[PDB]
RNA sequence: CGCAAGACGGACCAGAGCGAAAGCAUUUGCCAAGAAUGUUUUCAUUAAUCAAGAACGAAAGUCGGAGGUUCGAAGACGAUCAGAUACCGUCGUAGUUCCGACCAUAAACGAUGCCGACUGGCGAUGCGGCGGCGUUAUUCCCAUGACCCGCCGGGCAGCUUCCGGGAAACCAAAGUCUUUGGGUUCCGGGGGGAGUAUGGUUGCAAAGCUGAAACUUAAAGGAAUUGACGGAAGGGCACCACC
């Protein structure tokens, strides 16, 4: 389902950066 | 051959433990009580592929090599139990079941009361092949 | 595993089985006890009123 | 769009109803989805009678019937030929086979 | 056991029955005789012999078979004694049908004797002569009396006798013939049967009770 | 195999026989001459199938009449049984009888003779 | 539906089948009644849909027994319906 | 033949019941609650819909205890296959179970807000009430219980057709709409970028709520029709098909 899994990628791509924008700052 | 000694008026009775399976068939020939046990033959005993072991053929060959034992020994006569796997799996008996049982009326052997003995449950724990079933 | 031979007489022919229709669902008594009958699967021309040969008569015919 | 009236399940002023097992397939499926058969059959045969009624050290003995009830996934019960399709206009007719 | 073919070394018996039953030879079994510690009255006492009550009474119904424990070996003999009572699959199996409904109940209860009993029971109601509608469901106070009714006539009936009295009351099932009669003005209720009786607790053996069971 | 006529054949027997239904008969070689003569058919092969089809209607009309052919003397055995005959007679004996409310009905019209009654069991199926 | 029914002037009957507010005009369907006890005697009078337990004075201590609908008289002889 | 453990309540079980929804099925007792029906009881406009705010809210998941039978993400092997980190098979951790706190999302669906009025027919069905012959049980009895034949309220649904509507599929409501106005809350404005970035708020975490723009594009989409195709089903057929 490129629906769901599109969601999920995108919830990781996102859940990364925000880790990262974080841990640098 | 020392058997009961008297049946020329009676007959001697067992009970015979027909459990077909879509895998294997057995028949299990017991005393009255079947705490004490007579031959046991299984259908992989009388075939030499494992995908045979579940088929009528092997059933009879079975049936005849335990009624032969069973005249030889003492008995002439049998109660049917018939099995299929029963709680929380396929609940109907094998292809084997009808050969089997008609495989001891022709072989001399005398037939008395016939039961399914198939274990049910009131309610299960859960079934292998997780929510969307074995799919293949 | 022993057994003698047991002759048979068709009395029907009922059908046309296998996966190119190349045998023949066939019904037969004994030849001994006509009180008696089977149905089996023949493979070459059978008519009515022939007389088969079984060499294993404990068995019957399913399908295919 | 809509192919069925009823969702193709008999639920009505209900929210949930308990799941069960597919017979051969071990499924998920709602009961009131699910293809129910009870089959009643013979345990001995219709063929093999006169073997068994002949040996039988009772003079007048009854053979035993086999009750199962069955139930079956929708694919699976497709699949097994025990429904087929319909076509749009008699999809509506929900009387049981004739015997 | 991979003595010189072990059924040269086995021994027969005869089972008796007790004294309601109108038969009295059940059957045959094979022990192994006696040897230097293991000896043939323990491992033959306490087996359980399934028999139908038609092969014991002669003169009734083919399903009810009952449960026969072993209690004391007698020169080529044994002596049985009643252990729990049931009914066969392809009865219960077809009494439960459709648009009906099923009424179940249970007790335990005391035989003036040690014998502490399990005992179940079921009923059906049933469709009436002239009914026109499909279904013959009861109502749940209807289905509540009904259970009521059950277990007290199941209990009065068990506490006031002796093992051997009941047993006699379980031979022809007057009980279930009583309470179709009992509910009969509650839902019609076209079937009682004791389906069952479990043997829970029961007193030391004073074989001299065993022996009056046997003559 | 084949042996199934064509409406050619058929159309063409169906008129055969309800023009000319005295001047044929029951065998072949005969019908055969007899269609040879009243129509003109540009064939011998077809002049054989249909005076063939002929014969096999012929055995018929002998029987009971066929639903596609219509000749005079089978018409007058349905036309003097749809006049009046014997077998019917007035309505079978002129004493015939009623239950209540009817009686209750024919009360409120005045009538006044020649009836009966029964009551029933109280509802239906009893 | 006739398509042209009289509304104004309904059946005798039929305007006592429908309930007892869709009528053209309201009227309840209980009513009151002299009741008698054989034991004491009174006149003793009892709403039909009583709903309570009614004694009579002293003697039987009842005389009708509430129920989801009308009231039932135990033996309560000879009760007569009251009018307008 | 016995013993123990932890799950789970089959068949009866239905286009049936209940609850605001999520959901709810072994017996018995206790605790409080509830719709409908019956009423010649009582108060007398006390009502409908609702920013702010509030209660509950499947599964999965997080924290701390108990337990761990079965099943089983991750993981280890055996097969299949060019490859197979999959479908199939043998094990198996977290979890699945109970308690105390969180999280507030589902194709949470009748994809259909709530209150009220009007407009065809028919046969069933669960609840309450009313009337009426006859069967049936107890106590022979009156009561009543099981059936039978109707009527009335409101409930889950079904069949029917030129009420009427609609693009149609279909719908007695999705009708009473260019002959357009009974009351009221939420919410949409071509397809993507995107439920994204950013700010705020909530949470232990996972994440929930609110939520753009630059840029890009002439279509994306709905219902139905005729073909062609299907490792779809039914019936037939051909030695350029097989046996
Ligand atoms: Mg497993
Ligand atoms: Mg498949
Ligand atoms: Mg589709
Ligand atoms: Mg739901
Ligand atoms: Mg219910
Ligand atoms: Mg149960
Ligand atoms: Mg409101
Ligand atoms: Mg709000
Ligand atoms: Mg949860
Ligand atoms: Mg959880
Ligand atoms: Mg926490
Ligand atoms: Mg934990
Ligand atoms: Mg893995
Ligand atoms: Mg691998
Ligand atoms: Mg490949
Ligand atoms: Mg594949
Ligand atoms: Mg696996
Ligand atoms: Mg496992
Ligand atoms: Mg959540
Ligand atoms: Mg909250
Ligand atoms: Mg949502
Ligand atoms: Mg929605
Ligand atoms: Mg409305
Ligand atoms: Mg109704
Ligand atoms: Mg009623
Ligand atoms: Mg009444
Ligand atoms: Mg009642
Ligand atoms: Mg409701
Ligand atoms: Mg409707
Ligand atoms: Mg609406
Ligand atoms: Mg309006
Ligand atoms: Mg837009
Ligand atoms: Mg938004
Ligand atoms: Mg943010
Ligand atoms: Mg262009
Ligand atoms: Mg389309
Ligand atoms: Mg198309
Ligand atoms: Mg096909
Ligand atoms: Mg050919
Ligand atoms: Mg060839």
């Amino acid at each position: 389902m490129r629906a769901k899994w599109r969601k999920k990628r995108m919830r990781r791509l996102k859940r990364k950066r925000r880790k990262m924008r974080q841990r640098s700052k | 051959s020392l058997g009961p000694q008297v049946a020329e008026g009676e007959n001697v009775f067992g009970v015979c433990h027909i459990f077909a399976s879509f895998n294997d068939t057995f028949v299990h020939v017991t005393d009255l009580s079947g705490k004490e046990t007579i031959c046991r033959v299984t259908g992989g005993m009388k075939v030499k592929a494992d995908r045979d072991e579940s088929s009528p053929y092997a059933a009879m060959l079975a049936a005849q090599d335990v009624a032969q034992r069973c005249k030889e020994l003492g008995i002439t006569a049998l109660h049917i139990k018939l099995r299929a796997t029963g709680g929380n799996r396929t609940k109907t008996p094998g292809p084997g079941a009808q050969s089997a049982l008609r495989a001891l009326a022709r072989s001399g052997m005398k037939i008395g009361r016939i039961e399914d003995v198939t274990p049910i449950p009131s309610d299960s724990t859960r079934r292998k092949g997780g929510r969307r079933g074995r799919r293949l | 595993r022993v057994q003698p031979i047991k002759l048979a007489r068709v009395t029907k022919v009922l059908g046309r089985t296998g996966s190119q229709g190349q045998c023949t669902q066939v019904r037969v008594e004994f030849m001994d006890d006509t009180s008696r009958s089977i149905i089996r699967n023949v493979k070459g021309p059978v008519r009515e009123g022939d007389v088969l040969t079984l060499l294993e008569s404990e068995r019957e015919a399913r399908r295919l | 769009t809509k192919k069925r009236r009823n969702n193709g399940r008999a639920k009505k002023g209900r929210g949930h109803v308990q799941p069960i097992r597919c017979t051969n397939c071990a499924c998920c499926v709602p009961k009131d989805k699910a293809i129910k058969k009870f089959v009643i059959r013979n345990i001995v045969e219709a063929a093999a009678v006169r073997d068994i009624s002949e040996v039988s050290v009772f003079d007048a003995y009854v053979l035993p019937k086999l009750y199962v009830k069955l139930h079956y996934c929708v694919s699976c019960a497709i699949h097994s030929k025990v429904v087929r399709n319909r076509s749009r206009e008699a999809r509506k007719d929900r009387t049981p086979p004739p015997r | 056991k991979k003595v010189v073919d072990p059924f040269s070394k086995k021994d027969w018996y005869d089972v008796k029955a007790p004294a309601m039953f109108n038969i009295r030879n059940i059957g045959k079994t094979l022990v192994t005789r006696t040897q230097g510690t293991k000896i043939a009255s323990d491992g033959l006492k306490g087996r359980v012999f399934e028999v139908s009550l038609a092969d014991l009474q002669n003169d009734e119904v083919a399903f009810r078979k009952f449960k026969l424990i072993t209690e004391d070996v007698q020169g080529k003999n044994c002596l049985t004694n009643f252990h729990g009572m049931d009914l066969t699959r392809d009865k219960m199996c077809s009494m439960v049908k459709k648009w009906q409904t099923m009424i179940e109940a249970h007790v335990d209860v005391k035989t003036t004797d040690g014998y502490l009993l399990h005992l179940f029971c079921v009923g059906f109601t049933k469709k009436c002569n002239n009914q026109i509608r499909k279904t013959s469901y009861a109502q749940h106070q209807q289905v509540r009396q009904i259970r009521k009714k059950m277990m007290e006539i199941m209990t009065r009936e068990v506490q006031t006798n002796d093992l051997k009295e009941v047993v006699n009351k379980l031979i022809p099932d007057s009980i279930g013939k009583d309470i179709e009669k009992a509910c009969q003005s509650i839902y019609p209720l076209h079937d009682v049967f004791v389906r069952k009786v479990k043997m829970l607790k029961k007193p030391k053996f004073e074989l001299g009770k065993l022996m009056e069971l046997h003559g | 195999m084949g042996r199934v006529r064509t409406k050619t054949v058929k159309k063409a027997a169906r008129v055969i026989i309800e023009k000319y239904y005295t001047r044929l008969g029951n065998d072949f070689h005969t019908n055969k001459r007899v269609c040879e003569e009243i129509a003109i058919i540009p064939s011998k092969k077809l002049r054989n199938k249909i005076a063939g089809y002929v014969t096999h209607l012929m055995k018929r009309i002998q029987r009971g009449p066929v639903r596609g052919i219509s000749i005079k003397l089978q018409e007058e055995e349905r036309e003097r049984r749809d006049n009046y005959v014997p077998e019917v007679s007035a309505l079978d004996q002129e004493i015939i009888e009623v239950d209540p409310d009817t009686k209750e009905m024919l009360k409120l019209l005045d009538f006044g003779s020649l009836s009966n009654l029964q009551v029933t069991q109280p509802t239906v199926g009893m | 539906m006739p398509l042209a029914k009289d509304l104004l002037h309904p059946s005798p009957e039929e305007e006592k089948r429908k309930h007892k507010k869709k009528r053209l005009v309201q009227s309840p369907n209980s009513y009151f009644m002299d009741v008698k006890c054989p034991g004491c005697y009174k006149i003793t009078t009892v709403f039909s849909h009583a709903q309570t337990v009614v004694l009579c004075v002293g003697c039987s201590t009842v005389l009708c027994q509430p129920t989801g609908g009308k009231a039932r008289l135990t033996e309560g002889c000879s009760f007569r319906r009251k009018q307008h």
